[PDB]
């Protein structure tokens, strides 16, 4: 799109919607670009604030040295646009103390290390110092007023005028030290960092120092980032800010009733999304996205894979620690979510499974096969049949009687002493996750009848695969009453089952189905000792015209029933 | 030493006193913008009990001067709060807190 | 014997003879090609464990393991390079991945024979100490704890720190975490051995922890009127708004609410949704150095910034708010249910063109209060300030900018609107030409 | 592909079928209690799912204060000798059999030196056997394995014996059809283990070295004890063993 134009599309959500296409494709027979997909399509737009997470790949251009290392690219021609540079730091830095993560007695400073450019050619006197998290902005010239010259005031109402260094504590790099060290002997901005960061952090490269305080309190140390000229010197090496980025915009806005009558604006719908939470505590980038991060999409993956597997087998306080990190809305929203790729569905669903549908499913089908009953008389009334019109009747359907392990769970507090016996952390509304289960699965049975170019993630396994696993994990615990079950039933007796399937999604009915068939032959053993109790009963008032004993403890059970 | 900023006007008519139930909403906050508790995305409020060392005393200290009715904001130090060794998994050894606790019922 | 710097040179190193016979060992020990058929590929299997159950025997008494441990000298980048011939540091990673990885599935092998490599404690301190390649720890791990979980034994907390501080200093290396997990149950098989001893071991306070926010969306309004009064050319000075709220409702979904009055730094800042590492903001004032207007404090990127009024509340429902813009010498400031606001803030982003903001999130409705035919001022402006309604154009009808976006909430039409930054394709500062 | 899909099927195919054949499997798993007896019937059955959620999984270290703790709820019960069809049907000896099997191992290590297993399946067991007495059946089973794995150390009262021949003990301790069917192959490893324990003592309180139990030591007499019971019945002697 060029400047002051406008432009419209239509994939082709509705056939009516596209103007000329009864001419040509009607009669060909061409069907439109969206027409199978049943989701809303969403586009990337290219960004036009330059992003400030790119690294120098395929640009166009002892102690001997301290640091010692080397980079590789040197910059040759075609620039002279002052370029913002960055590179990664996967090196260490000196050998005062190690401070852990990359009290200084009979030391002056550590991490001497520096981002090394060559400052005695001195292309345009150019500046250098550090800069904050946010420098989105591509002005040729600058340091004309640092961007803005922030100082929050606040006194009485004076004292406390806090003063900020806003987009950079760039120093003004100039002439400065009338020293003219001969050749590229100008310091090459040696870093030295001072043991307190309350007061100041030392990063400088002349031989003297004149003045660079710019007092803020602490905010960020990251990934070195210092500025340079485009000449050909050679000058920058270890010893980019390029705008290339496409950004998905949004799939739905926020509405607004904005009106006349003293120009209201209202909101009552309300919107959610999370941000990436990638370890060692430092990202934050939409949720939607990665579906084009191959490295990370496949880093997070295997971070949940690793919650997961720790999280695995019944744990005390692992599950209660990772509920701090993932929460109940959080676990909703991924579980709810059409757009979410394949992989993360998966592994949010997995985590899921893991934490709250572990120990007590477990149990629950380590017991499966006992078949334990008591003796009330709420046992003696069940039949084999409900009816005497010889209808089989729904399998789950109907009461049980048998003793099965009790459910028990806790809460998270995490401001309180003494929880470790657990099912889950916290308890899940389990009313309104089970209404989402059955909603979801209406959804995707309605999705798949029409047999959709774009599934919900990534493809049909993705969208089915986790969401029968936690199904069939809710159903092997018993929350399905009555009503619910026959509602689950009509999904599968007309239909899931017709409809083709992939075989990682045909292995989990089959399951199902073995449930199925342990639960018809939990009722058969329910019925056949409920017959049995009348049955003893009844022989045992049989034992009483026939009786015959002559042991001195007349009227012993043992004549009635008992071998000794 | 506890910091208490009020961001909704309480009554202050009436206190908490020792052995009265209490209904409390509340989401914990660490620093630097790090959320690792809440209540209203659970949906389940917090009830506990004052004056038998149940629980931690930074929600002690911060509902004593609180009143029904009222939300503000909690600020605790690290002593008060889990301390040297914090809760393993959670919560970094030497960390305060912030909460935002919150006072609906108090019978 | 050769690699000792002992006699003097005129002694050779037949570094190529020894990089062909590594060659010709990963071909003879390469895996057996799964595509190939169930028949053939399982006599593949079978011959390969042959081999390996041979080299088993042959090997971890004094021999082959424990030689090529000796053979790893190389304790340096290019020294020994530089000092004995001219490469001596080329071959390591070649000789190291592919013989560990080999001879661990070797130490796999046929489920009953793991003799010395898959417990051998100084040996796998030796493997902890160096971190460059995992694949052969993780290759023995796995197959160790699918057979006779007993080398998870080893693996302590010095061990599960040394690999911690691996993923700090090399960054995201995704196939540490499949060594971490490990060390773990891994899909069934299980052994409380040392299991739940790493399991406890691998969270504590802060080392490997994540977290994740479920944040609420906001976006950002202004009315049409743009003012953009620049300097030098001086037209007007003083201009004067506020604005009502009606029907604040707190948590409506979580206790995260937004409601935003006051301006920012609009440089480099658009109603895009964010984008970063650290926070950026989803609304206005929401910048590391920005104010916005909270009526409690005014942070700055979670920074303690507050400021201290009378009857200190949150802008609950039926609450009155002014603001007063200076530009010459900049005096913005607040005044909320009849009482100036302390904290004269001064000396923010002051160079350009400004124009009135406000945010909110669901759950709120806001009435306006410019001036003139919708201007019922419950509130005059303060000396020098004049409401601001002057600045609309005849015959052009005054409305709501929307903080000019992309797309709202529509359904049958669509709407690519094109680059334009403002109303001028790339002009700013408008003064009357002199 | 995917064989597990196909075997899951074939599986569910020939359930429907058998699903007499799976009437006849689940009919000697299912028991009856009094309904009065719910109440203790479930606190041993969550004891015992608590055990058996340890069976997939190992021994460790921290685990074995909770395991030793459900052993002695599951000796602390009514229902224990109420009803003891219940144990067999549960398989509770095979799963602390299994306990004990990945606390032992193929090698001599004694990682862990608290028996407090070997009481549960020796004594109790053995004893509560009054009505269809397959208990000593059931322990007469592995007894051939308890002979090999018969590793010293007598903890109960922190000798260094030999307590899992106690479980074989007590296995063979009365019943005369039990020891009638014991027959000659696992007599010889006892006598062998007895030659092999034919060395002179030099030191003051030791089995190979380095003395730290100063009470008393034990040779090999309880391989003679085991021996007495093998024996001898109720009231007879044995002429074949």
């Amino acid at each position: 799109l060029g400047v002051a134009q406008v432009g419209r599309m239509n994939f082709g959500k509705d056939v009516s919607t596209l103007k000329y296409f009864t001419i040509c494709g009607l009669q060909e027979g061409y069907e439109p670009f969206a027409v199978n997909t049943n989701r809303d399509i969403t586009m990337w737009l290219s960004k036009r604030l330059p992003q400030f997470l790119q690294v120098p790949s395929n640009h166009e251009h002892s102690s001997p040295c301290l640091k010692v290392t080397q980079k590789s690219f040197g910059s040759q021609n075609n620039n002279t646009d002052i370029m913002f540079y960055r590179l990664s730091m996967p090196i260490e830095c000196a050998e005062v103390f190690s401070k852990s993560v990359a009290e200084y007695l009979m030391q002056t400073s550590t991490y001497y290390y520096s981002v090394r450019i060559f400052p005695g050619q001195e292309p345009a006197n150019v500046w250098v110092g550090w800069i904050t998290s946010d420098f989105h902005q591509y002005d040729t010239g600058f340091d004309l007023d640092r961007v803005r010259t922030v100082t929050v005031t606040l006194g009485d109402e004076v004292h406390e005028s806090i003063k900020r260094s806003n987009c950079y504590m760039v120093c003004a790099g100039e002439s400065m030290s009338p020293g003219q060290g001969r050749n590229n002997s100008n310091g090459l901005e040696i870093g030295c960092v001072v043991d307190a960061a309350s007061g100041l952090l030392t990063f400088i490269a002349n031989g003297k120092e004149l003045s660079t305080y710019y007092q803020v309190e602490p905010s960020t140390k990251l990934f070195p980032a210092v500025f340079a000229q485009a000449t050909s010197p050679n000058v920058f090496q270890f010893e980019v800010l390029w705008s290339r980025m496409p950004n998905q915009f949004l799939k739905v806005d926020v509405s607004r009733i904005s009106e006349r009558q003293g120009w209201l604006v209202q909101c009552l719908d309300p919107l959610q999304f999370m941000s990436l939470h990638i370890p060692e505590e430092n990202r934050s980038v939409d949720i939607l996205e990665l579906t084009e991060q191959e490295e990370l999409l496949q880093f997070h993956y295997h971070t949940l894979r690793l919650y997961s597997a720790v999280c695995a087998l019944g744990n005390h306080r692992v599950a209660h620690a990772l509920c701090s990190h993932v929460d109940e809305p959080q676990l909703l929203y991924a579980i709810e979510n059409k757009y979410m790729p394949g992989l993360l569905r998966a592994g949010y669903y997995d985590l899921l499974i893991d934490i709250h549908l572990s120990s007590y499913a477990t149990a629950r089908l380590m017991m499966n096969n006992e078949f334990i009953v008591p003796m009330t008389e709420e046992t003696k009334s069940i039949t084999l049949f409900p009816d005497e019109n010889k209808k089989h009747g729904l399998p789950g359907i109907g009461l049980s009687t048998s003793l099965r392990p009790r459910m028990r769970f806790s809460s998270p507090s995490f401001v309180s002493i003494s929880n470790d016996c657990y099912q889950y952390s916290p308890e899940f509304p389990l009313d309104i996750l089970k209404a989402k289960t059955i909603q979801m699965l209406t959804e995707a049975v309605k999705e798949g009848s029409l047999h959709a170019r774009d599934p919900v993630g990534g493809t049909t396994e993705f969208l089915f695969v986790p969401l029968i696993k936690l199904f069939y994990t809710l159903l092997i615990m018993g929350i399905f009453h009555n009503e619910d079950l026959k509602h689950i039933l009509q999904l599968i007796e007309p239909g899931l089952l017709q409809m083709k399937l992939p075989e990682p999604v045909k292995l989990q009915m089959c399951l199902l189905l073995q449930y199925l068939c342990d639960c018809q032959v939990r009722h058969r053993i329910e019925a056949i000792v409920a017959f049995s109790d009348d049955f003893v009963a009844k022989l045992q008032d049989n034992q009483r015209f026939r009786y015959n004993e002559v042991m001195q403890a007349l009227n012993m059970s043992a004549a009635l029933t008992a071998r000794k | 030493g506890v910091e208490i900023e009020t961001i909704s006007p309480g009554d202050g008519r009436t206190f908490p006193k020792k052995g009265q139930t209490c209904v409390v909403h509340y989401t914990g906050m660490l620093q630097n913008g790090k959320k690792f508790d809440s209540s209203r995305d659970r949906n389940k409020p917090f009830k506990f009990r004052i004056g038998k060392q149940e629980v931690i005393k930074g929600f002690e200290e911060g509902a004593a001067q609180m009143s029904l009715g009222q939300r503000a904001k909690l600020t605790c130090t690290p002593d008060v709060a889990y301390g040297a060794t914090g809760h393993p998994g959670v919560i970094p050894p030497n960390a305060t807190l912030i909460f935002d606790v919150e006072l609906l019922n108090l019978e | 014997a050769l690699s000792k710097k002992v006699k003097l040179p005129t002694i050779d190193l037949p570094i190529e003879s020894v990089s062909l016979s590594l060659q010709d060992l990963i071909g003879y020990f390469h895996p057996p090609d799964e595509h190939l058929e169930h028949e053939d590929k399982q006599n593949r299997l079978r011959a390969l464990k042959n081999r390996q159950n041979l080299f088993q025997e042959e090997g971890m008494i004094n021999l082959v393991l424990e030689c090529i441990d000796r053979l790893h000298v190389y304790s340096s980048a290019a020294h020994f390079a530089d000092v004995a011939g001219r490469e001596a540091g080329e071959s390591w990673k070649s000789i190291l991945n592919s013989l560990y990885e080999l001879l661990a599935a070797l130490i796999r092998g046929n489920r009953k024979n793991c003799a010395q490599f898959s417990g051998s404690l100084d040996w796998l301190i030796s493997r902890l100490e160096r971190l460059e390649a995992s694949s052969g720890i993780l290759e023995v791990l796995h197959c160790v704890l699918v057979e006779s979980p007993e080398a998870l034994n080893i693996i302590k907390e010095g061990h599960i720190k040394s690999i911690i501080s691996l993923l700090d200093k090399h960054g995201r290396n995704h196939k540490v975490l499949d060594v971490l997990c490990s060390l773990c149950v891994c899909h069934g098989v299980a052994v409380r051995s040392n299991q739940h001893l790493i399991c406890d071991n691998l969270l504590p306070g802060r080392d490997l922890l994540l977290q994740t926010r479920l944040v609420n969306h906001v976006s950002s309004m202004r009315p049409n009127i743009f003012l953009g009064v620049s300097e030098g050319s001086a037209q007007y000075k003083k201009w004067y708004y506020e604005l009502m709220v009606d029907h604040t409702e707190p948590f409506v979904t979580a206790e995260a609410t937004h409601l935003r009055v006051g301006w920012a730094s609009t440089e480099g800042y658009s109603p895009y949704p964010g984008g970063g590492e650290e926070w950026g903001g989803n609304g206005v004032g929401d910048d590391l150095f920005s104010y916005g207007f909270d009526g409690l404090h005014l942070w700055s990127g979670c920074i303690a910034r507050t400021v201290s009024s009378p009857n200190q509340h949150l802008l609950r429902t039926d609450d009155v708010i002014s603001c007063c813009l200076d530009l010459s010498a900049p005096s913005i400031s607040f005044r909320i249910n009849g009482q100036p606001v302390q904290g004269m803030f001064e000396n923010f982003n002051i160079d350009g063109l400004f124009f009135p903001v406000v945010s909110f999130s669901a759950g709120i409705k806001v009435r306006f209060l410019l001036g003139g035919r919708h201007g019922e001022f419950k509130f005059l402006p303060p000396p020098g300030y004049a409401a601001c309604y002057e600045a609309v154009l005849p015959k052009e009808k005054l409305k709501v900018e929307h903080s000019r976006e992309y797309k709202q909430e529509r359904t049958y039409t669509r709407d690519l609107l094109g680059p334009t930054v403002s109303l001028t394709q790339a002009a700013f500062t408008p003064v009357p030409v002199d | 592909e995917d064989p597990e899909l196909v075997r899951a099927m074939f599986v569910l195919l020939h359930r429907q079928y058998d699903g007499i054949g799976g009437l006849v499997r689940a009919l000697p798993k299912t028991y009856t209690i009094n309904g009065v007896s719910v109440e203790d019937t479930i606190n041993l059955l969550a004891s015992l799912g608590q055990i058996r959620s340890l069976l997939s999984v190992r021994m460790g270290k921290e685990e074995e204060k909770l395991m030793i703790r459900g052993l002695g709820d599951i000796m602390n019960n009514k229902v224990f000798y109420q009803h003891p069809n219940l144990m067999r049907a549960l398989g509770m000896h095979e799963t602390v059999m299994e306990v004990m099997v990945n606390v032992l191992g193929g090698g001599e290590s004694k990682e862990i030196t608290f028996p407090k297993m070997v009481a549960n399946c020796c004594r109790f067991l053995c004893y509560f056997c009054r009505i269809s007495r397959q208990n000593q059946k059931a322990m007469f089973d592995h007894l051939s394995y308890l002979l090999e794995n018969s590793s010293v150390g007598l903890a109960s009262p922190a000798m260094r014996g030999s307590t899992p021949l106690d479980v074989a003990a007590a296995s063979v301790m009365d019943n005369n059809e039990l020891a009638l069917a014991l027959r000659e192959p696992d007599l010889e490893k006892v006598v062998r283990y007895l030659a092999g324990c034919g060395l002179q003592s030099c030191q003051m309180l030791v089995s190979k070295g380095y003395p730290d139990i100063g009470w008393n030591p034990v040779e090999g007499e309880r391989y003679l004890d085991f021996l007495r019971f093998a024996v001898f019945c109720n009231g007879e002697s044995v002429e074949e063993n």
